């Protein structure tokens, strides 16, 4: 499902649109998943569940329960990054300690 | 314009107070568009200008709040209005949304199907409405009160929203029905509010704020709607995204307004001054179900 998608892009592979951006102030404290849009000045907030694979596709969530821990919340998405975030959500994963982009703001080095 | 730095336009009071018989709506901004921040969609503005308009109002915010949203579904699958309803409400909010066909939703609770299939014993807080079916509006026609999912809206909000609660419900030009209207004379409070960047629209969201369960005023609502459409036709509104660009004071205050259970035998005129300056929400606070229907055949 995952690893699909990664390869789909190849070959002028279309991304997932239709991802419901925010409109915030983009003074927020940058971290990965919120319960409120908290884009900083290099990011984006998206509607969780219009970024989840899962909930897109409507297919079962990999957690054995079924929990979705982007529906009913926001995600935040470089600028740079803002045209692909389901893309980026799947790639990419999220620091437990500082709850950040690895890569992308956690700096807990 | 000092209206363009404002979120939207509500109907104001004189015109609601005239006599007009209805016509035809005859924007002049018909056809411009308002320029909207980059890669922002038309649902989420107009959503975020409705919230921002809403926050000027007496609504009632008790703790762990019940909204429900009518017409979430957009043709994408997504919900974008949710989305912005969940950003503006209290967290931990309880908000459940609906549509006729599948979509995806941050809300608590989805339902799809019509009103005739879906169910609840428990009231509601707060109701917005985008419902809207696109083959309503036929200029070819006369534009008469419409008589189907509204007859379901009125009878929800008489018979499932709490005494404080409010509404937001969309109507247009075509889209529109009488009892409606007249229901709006239920609240401590009502207008029709246009929001700045759909200007072009005759589309508008009845709001009603502070709902006491009894008509405060009599409203003939085929006169309103001509009302309505008068005021649209003589007050051309400029096309504005202005207001989107400050959303430091969106979110909705928390008020912690009390929520008590009281008998039609108990509502004095006290409380009904509680619930004018949306200081009182009138339910009981059980546990909220939704029961879905399902036609079984062979
Ligand atoms: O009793 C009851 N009715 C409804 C929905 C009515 C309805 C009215 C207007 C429109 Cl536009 C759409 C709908 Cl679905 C919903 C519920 C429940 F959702 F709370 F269970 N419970
Ligand atoms: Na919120
Ligand atoms: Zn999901
Ligand atoms: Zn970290």
């Amino acid at each position: 499902a995952a690893k699909a998608y990664k390869d789909y892009l190849a070959s002028g592979g279309q991304p997932i649109t239709n991802c419901v951006k925010m409109l915030c102030t983009h003074t927020g404290t940058g971290q990965a998943i919120t319960v409120t849009p908290e884009a900083n000045m290099d990011q984006e907030s998206f509607g969780g569940a219009s970024c989840c694979l899962y909930c897109r596709c409507h297919i079962d969530h990999p957690n054995p329960k079924g929990f979705c821990d982007l529906k009913g919340k926001y995600v935040q998405i470089p600028t740079t990054c803002a045209n692909d975030p389901v893309g980026f959500t799947l790639k990419n994963t999220v620091c437990t300690v500082c709850g950040m982009w690895k890569g992308y703001g956690c700096s807990c080095d | 314009s000092s209206q363009a730095w404002q979120p939207g336009v509500a109907m104001p009071n004189l015109y609601k107070m005239q006599r007009m018989l209805l016509e035809k709506c005859d924007l002049q901004n018909y056809g411009d568009s308002a320029t909207l921040p980059k890669g922002i969609m038309m649902n989420v503005a107009k959503y975020t200008q409705l919230c921002q308009y809403l926050n000027t109002l007496t609504l009632a915010v008790p703790y762990n709040m019940r909204v429900i949203h009518f017409g979430a579904g957009s043709d994408k699958g997504v919900a974008p209005g949710t989305a912005v309803l969940r950003q503006w409400l209290p967290t931990g909010t309880l908000l459940v949304d609906s549509d006729l066909n599948d979509f995806v939703s941050d809300a608590d609770s989805t339902l799809i199907g019509d009103c005739a299939t879906v169910h609840t014993a428990n009231k509601w807080d707060l109701i917005i409405s985008d419902m809207y079916d696109p083959k309503t509006k036929n200029v070819t026609k006369e534009n008469d009160s419409k008589e189907g999912f509204f007859t379901y809206i009125c009878g929800f909000i008489q018979q499932k929203l709490a005494l404080g609660g409010s509404v937001a419900i969309k109507i247009t030009e075509h889209s529109w029905n009488a009892d409606l209207y007249k229901l709006m004379g239920h609240f401590a409070w009502w207008t029709a509010f246009v929001t700045n960047v759909n200007a072009s629209s005759s589309e508008a969201f009845l709001i009603g704020c502070n709902y006491l369960g009894k008509p405060r005023e009599q409203i003939d609502g085929y006169v309103m709607h001509a009302n309505y459409i008068f005021w649209r036709n003589t007050n051309p509104i400029q096309l504005s995204s202005y207001s989107l660009f400050d959303m430091s004071k969106f979110p909705l205050k928390l008020r912690g307004t009390a929520v008590m259970s009281l008998k039609e035998g108990q509502i004095n005129d006290m409380i009904l001054s509680l619930l004018s300056k949306g200081r009182l929400i009138i339910r009981e606070n059980n546990r909220v179900v939704i029961s879905s229907d399902v036609l079984v055949n062979n």
